C-alpha cells in the first residue's frame, strides 16, 4: 500500500506524549483501586 | 446529506490530535476501570 | 392420503370456500357440539399435599404470592389445601 | 369503503424532503416525541432504579 | 360466488416498482434486474457496459464455473481489457431517466 | 440516482425506540420479580407497541404509498419471514425437547410415572380436540381468503379473512377458559411447568398471528392489497400456518400422547 | 438364609452410571413385599433381600425422605 | 496429588489410570507431530524467493490431506474407544460407599452393614499441623480397603459438585436428584486426594477429598470403631 | 445530523462502525476482567475474596469477551462493512433492522454490568447452570439480569443472522453464483445458519431458568420432577454451535489475508474451503455432549460423541493446509496482518489438537473442569480468534478510515502479544494435567509456578493492548492519506477507494453471464 506523507506529522516527543498518556489511563484508576484493596477488604 | 472522506466518516473528531488523545483516553480508560471499580463497590457493601 | 373427495382440476377461490363451509366449519360445529356436552364440571379431587406439586420456591410477584395467575378456588388447592 | 391510496401515494411522494415517519404530517412529530420521550425518560429511570437496587438496605 | 374490487398493479404500481413494471414491459432493464449477455468480446465486438456516469465498475468471471471474479473500473473512452483474460469491454453513458 | 432495485431506507429512530423498549421491558420484569413494581414494564410495554406501530406504518408508507417495493425487495422479505418463521420454531423445539425430556423418564419424585402422581390431564377429546378443528378450519379459510384475493375478489377476501380472524379469537377464548378451568397450575411439577410454558407462548403466538392478520383485514379495507402484491397478506398466511403446524404438535405431544 | 450379602450386586436392568432408578426400585419392592406380608398374614423375612439393596444403594436422606412421606401420605410411587 | 513444577499426570493409583497414561501418550505424540509439522511448513513456505502465484489444482492433494488425518483419528479413537468401554465392565464390588456433595463439604456413607455415616471438611489453614497439605487435608478421611473393587454413588443434597480423585481417573458429578456410579481400585495403600470439580459458590475451591487405603483388615475395625 | 447518522442510521458502514466501537470498548472491559482473574491467582493466598466475588469475575470475563468483544467486532463489525462491498451491493437487505442488531447491545452490556453491582453478582461461570444459578443458591436479581442480558444479545443476533443470510442471498450481482462470492462472505452466511438455528434454543432454555426463579416451574428442580441436565443439554445445544460461530468469520478473514499477502488472487481450493466450513457447521450441531463427559450418560452415548466430535479435525484441517497451499509459491509480503494470520494458523492447530485429546471421554473424565481446557479453549479464543481479528483490523483499518498505521509499531506490538498469550495459557496445559480444577479462586501449594508464570503472561498482553490503543491514536493523529492498494482486482471491497463514500454501488457492477 502506498499512502502520502503524514498531514499532521506526530514526532517523537509526541509519541512519548500520546504512548504516556495512554498507559496512564490504563495504569492510574486499576493502581488506585487494587492500592486500596486492603482497605476495601475490611471496612 | 453529510461528510465523507479521512476523518469524516466517524462519530469521533480527529482534528485536534490532544482533543482526540483526551476522547480515546476517557473511552478506553473507562472500559478498562469499570471492572476494578464495581470490585470495589462490592467489597464496599459487605 | 388422496382423502375421499375429488376436485383437483383446479383448486381455486371457489374451491376453498366449498372446503371452508362444506368441511371446515361443519367439523367446527361438531366439535363445538361434543364439547359443549361432554362437559359438566367434575368431581374435584381429594387433596392430598404432594411435595412434586403446589410448588413455592418464591412467592408470585401478583397477590398475596400465594396463588397461581388464573387461580379457579373451585379447582386449584393451595399448598394448604382448598379454599374456603 | 372507496379507494384513496392515490391521496396517499400523492401526500407520501410531496417533494418535502421529509423522512418517512415524519411525513404523514404534524400527528408522525407528536407521536415520535411521545415515543422519544418515554423512550429517554424510561432509560434515565432504569439507570435510577439500577442505582438504587444496587446499595444494599440492610 | 364471484366479483371484484381489488387493485391491480396497472392501476395501483407507483414509484419504483411501477418504473421496472413498465420498462419490463419494454424489454428494457434500467434497474439491472437481469444479468447481461456477453458478445464475443473482441477489438471489433466488446461488450457494451451501459453507464449513467463515465465509468463502472465491471467484474469478469474469465472462464465459466471460475470462483475468482476480476475486478476493474471501465472509463468513458477506448474499450478496455480483463487484466486477467484480456476480452473487451467499453463503456456507453448516459440517461435511463429521460 | 441508484440504478439498481434496492430500498435505500430513510434515517430511522425505531431501531432505538425498539432497543431502548427491549432495556424497558427486561429491566421492567427485574423490578416486578424483585421490587415489587410494574412501572418501567409499563413503560417499556407502551414504547414497544408504539415502536412497533410506527415501524410497520412506515414499511406500508415505503411500499403501498412510496413504491419502493420492487420485486428484488419483495423476494427479500420473503427470505427474511421464512428465516424469522425457522427461528420461531427452533425456540418451540427447546420446549419440546424440554417436555419429551421429562416425560419420558418420569423422576422418583413424579412417583416415577407419566402423567405424574396427583395430576388428572385434560381429555384431549374434548376442548383441545375442539381447538384444534378451530385452528385447521382457519388454515383452511385463510386459504380462501388468498385465493379470493388473488382473483380479485374483495368482498369474499373480506369474508374468508373475517372468518380466519373469528376462529383465531375463538381458540384464544377457548383456551382462556380452559387455563381457567384445569385443575393443575404452572407450578404443579414438570407437568404443569411443561404445559403452561409450551402452550402459554404458542398462544402468545396466536394473539400476534391474529393481530397481523387484523392489520391485514384493515390494510384491505383501505384497498393496500393489489391482486399480485400482497407481501404482509402472505407472511401473515405463513405465520398462521405456522402457528397451526406448532398446536398441532403441542396437541399430540402434550395433550394427547402425554396424557 | 440365602444371604451372606457383602454388597448389592451387578443387575442388569441397571448397568449404566446412573443409578436412581435402581436405589427406587428396590426401595418400592422391600416396601410392596413387606405390605404383602404384614397384609396376607406371613413374614416379613423374605422381603430382606430388598431391604439390604436399597439400604446399600440409596442416600439416607431419600431413603428418609420416602419413609417421611410414606407416613404423610405423600408418597407418589405406589405401594 | 500434584507435586511443584510438575508437567504431565499425577503418577496412576489404578489400573486404569494407568491405562489413561498410555493413551495419553500416544496422543500427545500426534500431537506433538502435527503441530511441528505444521510449524516446520509454515516456515518452509515463507523462506524462498521461488514463486508460483498462477492457479494451483487442488483435487488431488486434498485426498491426502483427507485421507492421512482420517487414519490419524481412527488410530487415536481405536484405543480410545477401548478404554472408554473397559471403564464400563461389570466388576462386581465388595463395598459400596456414597458420598453427598453439599455446600462446602463433602458427607459419607457406608451402609451396607451398619449405617455409618460422617462429614468431611477441608481442614483450615491455621489448624494445619506441621507437614500438612494447605487446601487438601480434610477432618475425616474416606478409609477404604486396598487392592478391592469399590462401588462409589455420589449425589449432592444442594447445587452441583463433582467428585474427583486424579490419581485414580476418577470424576463424578453430583447431581442432585441423580445416583452417579463409578467404580474405584486403588493398586496400593496411601493416601489420595481430590478437589470439588464443579462451581458451587463461594467455597468451591475448599472442600477437598481425601481417601485412604488400607489392608481390609485395618478397614473393618475402622469400620467398627466409627459406628 | 449527528443523531441522524449515527443514531437513526441505515448504512453499514456506518453501523459496522459502530459496532468496531462498541467491541473496542469491550474489549477493554474484558481484559480488565482477565487481569483481575490472574491477579487474584498470581500468587497463592486469597486477594479478593472467596469464591463468589472471583467467579462473577470468570463469568463476567466469559461473556464479555464472547458476547460484546468477539460477535460484534467479526460479525457485525467486519461483516456490516465488509459483505455489502465484497458482493457489490448498495446495502443490508434489512438496513433499518440492521441498526436495531446494534442498539440492542449497549441495552444488553448495561445489563450484565447491573447483574454485577446489584446483590452478590452472578458467579456462576458463563454456562449459567442450576441449582447454582437458581433461586436459592443464587436469590436476587443478579442472575434474571444476567439471562436478560443474553435475551437481548440473542435478538440482536438472531435479526443480524436474518439480514445477512438474506442480504448474501439474494443482492449479488445477477451473474454471481454462490460459488463466485469471496470466502469471507462464504464464513458469514454460514455463521449466520448457526446463529439462527441455535440461539434460540438457548432462549427456550434461559427462559425455564427464569421461569423456575420467578414462576415456580421445575424443569431443572427434582422436587418438581424437573432435571439439571436438561439445562445442560439446552445450554449446550447452542453452545458448542456458538464457538464455531466464534471462529467462522475469523477463518473467513484468514483465508483474505493469507491470499493477500502471499500475492495471490484466490485462495488454494476455494470449494474445498466453502466444503469445509459448511462441513464444520452441520457437525458443530452433533457434538454438543462432549461438554457433559462426566454427567453420567451411557457409555454407548459418550462413545457416540467422542466419535463424532474427531471428525470435524477433517474439514478443518483442509482449511489449515489450504492455507499453507495458498502461502506455496507466493511473493510473501511480512505485513503486520500477515504475521497475526501466520500465528493464528500455528496456534489455532495447537487449540485445535488438544481438543481433540478432550475429545475422546476416557482421558475426558481426568482432563474436565481442570485447566486443559481453559488452555485448549484460549488458544482457539485468546489466539486464534484474537488473532484473525487482529489481522483483519491492521489489514483492513486503512480502508475504512481513509488512514495508515505505522507498520513497524503494529510488528512490535503482535511480537509482544504473541509473547504474553503464550506465557499466559502454555503453562495451564501443565496445571490441567496436574489437576487444577477450574473457577478456583486459590489453589494448592504445588500449582504456584505454573499460577505465578501464567499472571506474568497476563500482564504482557496488557502491555500489549495499551500499545494497540496509542498506535489507533498515532495513526488519526499523523493522517496519513492512503494513495493506492495492490490487488484490487481480486478484492472489490477496495475498489471504492479508502474511505469509500457513503454510498457505493448506487450504479451495479456489470458483470456478464456469458
Ligand atoms: C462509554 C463511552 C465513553 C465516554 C467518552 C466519550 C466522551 C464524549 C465527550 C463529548 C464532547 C463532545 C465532542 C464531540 C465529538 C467527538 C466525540 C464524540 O462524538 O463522542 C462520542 C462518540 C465517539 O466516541 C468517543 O468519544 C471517542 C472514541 C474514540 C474511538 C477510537 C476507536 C479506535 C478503534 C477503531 C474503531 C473503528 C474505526 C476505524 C474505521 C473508521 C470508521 C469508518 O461515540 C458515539 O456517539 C457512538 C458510539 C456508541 C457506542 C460505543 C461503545 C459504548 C458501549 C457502552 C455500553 C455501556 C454499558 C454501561 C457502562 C457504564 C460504565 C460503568
Ligand atoms: C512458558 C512455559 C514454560 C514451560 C517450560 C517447561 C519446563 C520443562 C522442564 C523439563 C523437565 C523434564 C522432565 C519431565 C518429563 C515428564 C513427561 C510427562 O509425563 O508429562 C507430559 C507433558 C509435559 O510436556 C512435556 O513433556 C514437555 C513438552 C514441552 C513443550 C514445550 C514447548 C515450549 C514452547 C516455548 C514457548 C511456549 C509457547 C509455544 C507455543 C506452543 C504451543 C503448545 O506433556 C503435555 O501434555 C504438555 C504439553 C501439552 C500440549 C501442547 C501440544 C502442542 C505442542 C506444540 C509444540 C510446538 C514446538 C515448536 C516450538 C515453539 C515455537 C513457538
Ligand atoms: C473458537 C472457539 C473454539 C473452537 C473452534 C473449538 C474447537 C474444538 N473444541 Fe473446544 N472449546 C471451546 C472453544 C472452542 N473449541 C470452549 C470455549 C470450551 C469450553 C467451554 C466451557 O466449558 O466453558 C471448549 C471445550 C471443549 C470440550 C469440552 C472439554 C471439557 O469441558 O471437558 C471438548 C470436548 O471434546 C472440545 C473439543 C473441541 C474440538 C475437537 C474442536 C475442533 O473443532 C478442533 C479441530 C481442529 C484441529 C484438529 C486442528 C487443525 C487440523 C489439522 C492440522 C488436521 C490433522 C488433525 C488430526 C489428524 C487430529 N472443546
Ligand atoms: C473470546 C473469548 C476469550 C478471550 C479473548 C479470553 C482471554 C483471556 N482470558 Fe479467558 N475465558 C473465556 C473466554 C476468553 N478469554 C471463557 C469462555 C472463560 C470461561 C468462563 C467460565 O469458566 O465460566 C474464560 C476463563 C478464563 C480463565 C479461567 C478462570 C477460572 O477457571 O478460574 C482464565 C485464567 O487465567 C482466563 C484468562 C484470560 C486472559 C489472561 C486472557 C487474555 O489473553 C486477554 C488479553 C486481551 C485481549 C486478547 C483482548 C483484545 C481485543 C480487543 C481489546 C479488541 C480490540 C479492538 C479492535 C481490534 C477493534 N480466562
Ligand atoms: C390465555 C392464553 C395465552 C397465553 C399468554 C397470556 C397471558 C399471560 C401473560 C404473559 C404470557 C406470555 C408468555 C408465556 C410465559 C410464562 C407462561 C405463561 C402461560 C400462562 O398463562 O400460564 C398461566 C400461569 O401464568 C403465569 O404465571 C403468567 C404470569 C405472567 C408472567 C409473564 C412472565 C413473563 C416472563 C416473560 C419472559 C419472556 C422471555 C421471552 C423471551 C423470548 C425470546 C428472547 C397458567 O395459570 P395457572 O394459574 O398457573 O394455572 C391455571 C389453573 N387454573
Ligand atoms: C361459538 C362459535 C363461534 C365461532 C364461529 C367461527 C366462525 C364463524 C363466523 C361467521 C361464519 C358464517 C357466515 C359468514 C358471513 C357471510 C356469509 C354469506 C355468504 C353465503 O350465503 O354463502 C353461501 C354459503 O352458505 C353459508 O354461508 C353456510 C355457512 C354455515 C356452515 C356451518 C353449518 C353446519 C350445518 C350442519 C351440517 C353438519 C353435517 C356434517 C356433514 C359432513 C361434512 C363432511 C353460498 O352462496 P353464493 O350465492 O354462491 O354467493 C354469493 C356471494 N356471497
Ligand atoms: C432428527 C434427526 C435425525 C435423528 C438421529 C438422532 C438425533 C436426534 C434424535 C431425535 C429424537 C430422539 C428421541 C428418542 C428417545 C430415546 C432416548 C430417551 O429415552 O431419552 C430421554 C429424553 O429424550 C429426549 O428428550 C429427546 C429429545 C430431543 C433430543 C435430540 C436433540 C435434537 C433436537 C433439535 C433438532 C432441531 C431440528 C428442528 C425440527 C423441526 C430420557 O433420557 P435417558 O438418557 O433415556 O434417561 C434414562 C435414565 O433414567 C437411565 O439412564
Ligand atoms: C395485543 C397484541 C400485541 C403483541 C405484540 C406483537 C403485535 C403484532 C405483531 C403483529 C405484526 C404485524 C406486522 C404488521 C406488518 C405491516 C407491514 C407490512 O405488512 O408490510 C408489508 C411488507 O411485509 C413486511 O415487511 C412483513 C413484516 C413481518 C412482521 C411479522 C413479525 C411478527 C412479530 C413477532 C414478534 C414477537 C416474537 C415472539 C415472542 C417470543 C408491506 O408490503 P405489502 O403488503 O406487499 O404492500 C405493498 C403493496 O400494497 C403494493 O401494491
Ligand atoms: C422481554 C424479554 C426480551 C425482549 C426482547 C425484545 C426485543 C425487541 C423489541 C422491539 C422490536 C420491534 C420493532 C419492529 C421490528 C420490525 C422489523 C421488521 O419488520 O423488519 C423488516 C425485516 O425483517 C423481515 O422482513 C422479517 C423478520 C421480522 C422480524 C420481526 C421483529 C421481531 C422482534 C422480536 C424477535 C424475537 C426473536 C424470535 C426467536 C425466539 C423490514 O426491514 P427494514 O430494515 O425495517 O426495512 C426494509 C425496507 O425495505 C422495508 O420497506
Ligand atoms: C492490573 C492493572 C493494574 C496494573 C498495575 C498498575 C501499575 C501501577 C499504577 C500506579 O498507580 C498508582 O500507584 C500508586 C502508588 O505507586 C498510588 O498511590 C498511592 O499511594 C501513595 C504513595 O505510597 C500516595 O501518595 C497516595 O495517597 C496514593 O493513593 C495510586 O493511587 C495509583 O494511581
Ligand atoms: C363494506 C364492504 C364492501 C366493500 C367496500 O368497502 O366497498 C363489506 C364487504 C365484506 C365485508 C364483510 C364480510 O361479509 C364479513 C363480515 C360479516 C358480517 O357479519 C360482519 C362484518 C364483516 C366483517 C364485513 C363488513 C363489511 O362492511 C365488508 C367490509
Ligand atoms: C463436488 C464438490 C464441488 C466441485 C465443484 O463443483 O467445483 C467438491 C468440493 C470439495 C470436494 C471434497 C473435498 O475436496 C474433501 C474430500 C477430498 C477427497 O479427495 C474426496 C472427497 C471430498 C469429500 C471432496 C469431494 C468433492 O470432490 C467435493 C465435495
Ligand atoms: C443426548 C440426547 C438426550 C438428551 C436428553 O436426555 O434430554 C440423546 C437423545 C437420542 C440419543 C441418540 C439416539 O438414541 C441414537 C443413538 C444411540 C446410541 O446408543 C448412541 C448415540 C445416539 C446418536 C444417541 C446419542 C444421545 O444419547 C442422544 C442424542
Ligand atoms: Cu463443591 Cu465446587
Ligand atoms: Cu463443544
Ligand atoms: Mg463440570
Ligand atoms: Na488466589
Ligand atoms: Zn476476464
Amino acid at each position: 500500500i502506498t499512502a502520502k506523507p503524514a498531514k499532521t506529522p506526530t514526532s517523537p516527543k509526541e509519541q512519548a506524549i500520546g504512548l504516556s498518556v495512554t498507559f496512564l489511563s490504563f495504569l492510574l484508576p486499576a493502581g488506585w483501586v487494587l492500592y486500596h484493596l486492603d482497605n476495601y477488604k475490611k471496612s | 446529506h453529510y461528510e465523507e472522506g479521512p476523518g469524516k466518516n466517524i462519530p469521533f473528531s480527529v482534528e485536534n490530535k490532544w482533543r482526540l488523545l483526551a476522547m480515546m483516553t476517557l473511552f478506553f480508560g473507562s472500559g478498562f476501570a469499570a471492572p476494578f471499580f464495581i470490585v470495589r463497590h462490592q467489597l464496599l457493601k459487605k | 392420503a388422496s382423502a375421499a373427495k375429488g376436485d383437483h382440476g383446479g383448486t381455486g377461490a371457489r374451491t376453498w370456500r366449498f372446503l371452508t363451509f362444506g368441511l371446515a366449519l361443519p367439523s367446527v360445529a361438531l366439535c363445538t357440539l361434543n364439547s359443549w356436552l361432554h362437559s359438566g364440571h367434575r368431581e374435584r379431587p381429594a387433596f392430598i399435599p404432594y411435595h412434586h406439586l403446589r410448588i413455592r420456591t418464591k412467592p408470585f410477584s401478583w397477590g398475596d404470592g400465594n396463588h397461581t395467575f388464573f387461580h379457579n378456588p373451585r379447582v386449584n388447592p393451595l399448598p394448604t389445601g382448598y379454599e374456603k | 369503503f372507496e379507494n384513496r391510496v392515490a391521496e396517499k401515494q400523492k401526500l407520501f411522494q410531496e417533494d418535502n424532503g421529509l423522512p418517512v415517519h415524519l411525513k404523514g404530517g404534524a400527528t408522525d412529530n407528536i407521536l415520535y416525541r411521545v415515543t422519544m420521550t418515554l423512550c429517554l425518560g424510561g432509560t434515565l429511570y432504569s439507570l435510577y432504579c439500577l442505582g438504587w437496587a444496587s446499595f444494599p438496605h440492610k | 360466488a364471484s366479483g371484484g374490487g381489488v387493485p391491480t398493479d396497472e392501476e395501483q404500481a407507483t414509484g419504483l416498482e411501477r418504473e421496472v413494471m413498465l420498462a419490463a414491459r419494454k424489454g428494457q432493464d434500467p434497474y439491472n434486474i437481469l444479468a447481461p449477455k456477453a458478445t464475443s468480446g473482441t477489438k471489433e465486438d466488446p461488450n457494451l457496459v451501459p453507464s449513467i456516469t463515465n465509468k463502472r465498475i465491471v467484474g469478469c468471471i474469465c472462464e465459466e464455473d471460475n470462483s475468482t471474479v476480476i475486478w476493474f473500473w471501465l472509463h468513458k473512452g477506448e474499450a478496455q481489457r480483463c487484466p486477467s483474460c484480456g476480452t473487451h469491454y467499453k463503456l456507453v453513458p448516459h440517461q435511463l431517466a429521460h | 440516482h441508484q440504478t439498481h432495485a434496492y430500498h435505500m431506507v430513510n434515517p430511522s429512530p425505531w431501531p432505538l425506540t425498539g432497543a431502548l423498549s427491549a432495556l424497558l421491558m427486561t429491566s421492567g420484569l427485574t423490578m416486578w420479580f424483585h421490587f415489587n413494581s410494574m412501572t418501567l414494564l409499563m413503560i417499556g410495554l407502551t414504547t414497544n407497541m408504539l415502536t412497533m406501530y410506527q415501524w410497520w406504518r412506515d414499511v406500508i408508507r415505503e411500499s403501498t404509498f412510496q413504491g419502493h417495493h420492487t420485486p428484488a425487495v419483495q423476494k427479500g422479505l420473503r427470505y427474511g419471514m421464512i428465516l424469522f418463521i425457522i427461528s420461531e420454531v427452533l425456540f418451540f423445539t427447546g420446549f419440546f425437547w424440554a417436555f419429551y425430556h421429562s416425560s419420558l423418564a418420569p423422576t422418583p419424585e413424579l412417583g416415577g410415572c407419566w402423567p405424574p402422581t396427583g395430576i388428572h390431564p385434560l381429555n384431549p377429546l374434548e376442548v383441545p380436540l375442539l381447538n384444534t378443528s378451530v385452528l385447521l378450519a382457519s388454515g383452511v379459510s385463510i386459504t380462501w381468503a388468498h385465493h379470493s384475493l388473488m382473483e380479485g375478489d374483495r368482498k369474499h377476501m373480506l369474508q374468508a379473512l373475517f372468518i380466519t380472524i373469528t376462529l383465531g379469537v375463538y381458540f384464544t377464548l377457548l383456551q382462556a377458559s380452559e387455563y381457567y378451568e384445569a385443575p393443575f397450575t404452572i407450578s404443579d411439577g414438570v407437568y404443569g411447568s411443561t404445559f403452561f410454558v409450551a402452550t402459554g407462548f404458542h398462544g402468545l403466538h396466536v394473539i400476534i398471528g391474529s393481530t397481523f392478520l387484523i392489520v391485514c383485514f384493515f390494510r384491505q379495507l383501505k384497498f393496500h392489497f393489489t391482486s399480485n402484491h400482497h407481501f404482509g397478506f402472505e407472511a401473515a398466511a405463513w405465520y398462521w400456518h405456522f402457528v397451526d403446524v406448532v398446536w398441532l404438535f403441542l396437541y399430540v405431544s402434550i395433550y394427547w400422547w402425554g396424557s | 438364609k440365602i444371604k451372606n450379602y457383602q454388597t448389592a450386586p451387578f443387575d442388569s436392568r441397571f448397568p449404566n452410571q446412573n443409578q436412581t432408578r435402581n436405589c427406587w426400585q428396590n426401595y418400592l419392592d422391600f416396601h410392596r413385599c413387606e405390605k404383602a406380608m404384614t397384609a396376607k398374614g406371613g413374614d416379613v423375612s423374605v422381603c430382606e433381600w430388598y431391604r439390604r439393596v436399597y439400604k446399600s444403594l440409596c442416600p439416607i436422606s431419600w431413603v428418609s425422605t420416602w419413609d417421611d412421606r410414606r407416613a404423610e401420605g405423600t408418597f407418589p410411587g405406589k405401594i | 496429588m500434584a507435586y511443584p513444577m510438575q508437567l504431565g499426570f499425577q503418577d496412576a493409583t489404578s489400573p486404569i489410570m494407568e491405562e489413561l497414561l498410555h493413551f495419553h501418550d500416544h496422543t500427545l505424540m500426534i500431537v506433538f507431530l502435527i503441530s511441528s509439522l505444521v510449524l516446520y511448513i509454515i516456515s518452509l513456505m515463507l523462506t524462498t524467493k521461488l514463486t508460483h502465484t498462477s492457479t494451483m489444482d487442488a483435487q488431488e492433494v486434498e485426498t491426502i490431506w483427507t485421507i492421512l488425518p482420517a487414519i490419524i483419528l481412527i488410530l487415536i479413537a481405536l484405543p480410545s474407544l477401548r478404554i472408554l468401554y473397559m471403564m464400563d465392565e461389570i466388576n462386581n464390588p465388595s463395598l459400596t460407599v456414597k458420598t453427598m456433595g453439599h455446600q462446602w463439604y463433602w458427607s459419607y456413607e457406608y451402609t451396607d452393614y451398619e449405617d455409618l455415616s460422617f462429614d468431611s471438611y477441608m481442614i483450615p489453614t491455621s489448624e494445619l499441623k506441621p507437614g500438612e497439605l494447605r487446601l487438601l487435608e480434610v477432618d475425616n478421611r474416606v478409609v477404604l480397603p486396598m487392592e478391592m473393587t469399590i462401588r462409589m454413588l455420589v449425589s449432592s443434597e444442594d447445587v452441583l459438585h463433582s467428585w474427583a480423585v486424579p490419581s485414580l481417573g476418577l470424576k463424578t458429578d453430583a447431581i442432585p436428584g441423580r445416583l452417579n456410579q463409578t467404580t474405584l481400585m486403588s493398586s496400593r495403600p496411601g493416601l489420595y486426594y481430590g478437589q470439588c470439580s464443579e462451581i458451587c459458590g463461594s467455597n468451591h475451591s475448599f472442600m477437598p477429598i481425601v481417601l485412604e487405603l488400607v489392608p481390609l483388615k485395618y478397614f473393618e475395625k475402622w469400620s467398627a470403631s466409627m459406628l | 445530523m449527528f443523531i441522524n447518522r449515527w443514531l437513526f442510521s441505515t448504512n453499514h458502514k456506518d453501523i459496522g462502525t459502530l459496532y468496531l466501537l462498541f467491541g473496542a470498548w469491550a474489549g477493554m472491559v474484558g481484559t480488565a476482567l482477565s487481569l483481575l482473574i490472574r491477579a487474584e491467582l498470581g500468587q497463592p493466598g486469597t486477594l479478593l475474596g472467596d469464591d463468589q466475588i472471583y467467579n462473577v469475575v470468570v463469568t463476567a470475563h466469559a461473556f464479555v469477551m464472547i458476547f460484546f468483544m468477539v460477535m460484534p467486532i467479526m460479525i457485525g463489525g467486519f461483516g456490516n462493512w465488509l459483505v455489502p462491498l465484497m458482493i457489490g451491493a448498495p446495502d443490508m437487505a434489512f438496513p433499518r433492522m440492521n441498526n436495531m442488531s446494534f442498539w440492542l447491545l449497549p441495552p444488553s452490556f448495561l445489563l450484565l454490568l447491573a447483574s454485577s453491582m446489584v446483590e452478590a453478582g452472578a458467579g456462576t461461570g458463563w454456562t449459567v447452570y442450576p441449582p447454582l444459578a437458581g433461586n436459592l443458591a443464587h436469590a436476587g436479581a443478579s442472575v434474571d439480569l444476567t439471562i436478560f442480558s443474553l435475551h437481548l444479545a440473542g435478538v440482536s443476533s438472531i435479526l443480524g443472522a436474518i439480514n445477512f443470510i438474506t442480504t448474501i442471498i439474494n443482492m449479488k450481482p445477477p451473474a454471481m453464483s454462490q460459488y463466485q462470492t469471496p470466502l469471507f462472505v462464504w464464513s458469514v452466511m454460514i455463521t449466520a445458519v448457526l446463529l439462527l438455528l441455535s440461539l434460540p434454543v438457548l432462549a427456550a432454555g434461559i427462559t425455564m431458568l427464569l421461569t423456575d426463579r420467578n414462576l415456580n416451574t421445575t424443569f431443572f428442580d427434582p422436587a418438581g420432577g424437573g432435571d439439571p441436565i436438561l439445562y445442560q443439554h439446552l445450554f449446550w445445544f447452542f453452545g458448542h454451535p456458538e464457538v464455531y460461530i466464534l471462529i467462522l468469520p475469523g477463518f473467513g478473514m484468514i483465508s483474505h489475508i493469507v491470499t493477500y499477502y502471499s500475492g495471490k488472487k484466490e485462495p488454494f481450493g476455494y470449494m474445498g474451503m466453502v466444503w469445509a466450513m459448511m462441513s464444520i457447521g452441520f457437525l458443530g450441531f452433533i457434538v454438543w455432549a462432549h461438554h457433559m463427559f462426566t454427567v453420567g450418560m451411557d457409555v454407548d452415548t459418550r462413545a457416540y460423541f467422542t466419535s463424532a466430535t474427531m471428525i470435524i479435525a477433517i474439514p478443518t484441517g483442509v482449511k489449515v493446509f489450504s492455507w499453507l497451499a495458498t502461502l506455496h509459491g507466493g511473493n510473501i509480503k511480512w505485513s503486520p496482518a500477515m504475521m497475526w494470520a501466520l500465528g493464528f494458523i500455528f496456534l489455532f492447530t495447537v487449540g485445535g489438537l488438544t481438543g481433540i485429546v478432550l475429545a475422546n471421554s476416557s482421558l475426558d473424565i481426568v482432563l474436565h473442569d481442570t485447566y486443559y481446557v481453559v488452555a485448549h479453549f484460549h488458544y482457539v479464543l485468546s489466539m486464534g480468534a484474537v488473532f484473525a481479528i487482529m489481522g483483519g483490523f491492521v489489514h483492513w483499518f486503512p480502508l475504512f478510515s481513509g488512514y495508515t498505521l505505522n507498520d513497524t509499531w503494529a510488528k512490535i506490538h503482535f511480537a509482544i502479544m504473541f509473547v504474553g498469550v503464550n506465557m499466559t495459557f502454555f503453562p495451564q496445559h501443565f496445571l490441567g494435567l496436574s489437576g487444577m480444577p477450574r473457577r478456583y479462586s486459590d489453589y494448592p501449594d504445588a500449582y504456584t509456578m505454573w499460577n505465578t508464570i501464567s499472571s506474568m503472561g497476563s500482564f504482557i498482553s496488557l502491555t500489549a493492548v495499551m500499545l494497540m490503543v496509542f498506535i489507533i491514536w498515532e495513526a488519526f493523529a499523523s493522517k496519513r492519506e492512503v494513495l493506492t492498494v495492490d490487488l484490487t482486482t481480486t478484492n472489490l471491497e477496495w475498489l471504492n477507494g479508502c474511505p469509500p463514500p457513503y454510498h457505493t454501488f448506487e450504479e451495479p457492477t456489470y458483470v456478464n453471464l456469458k
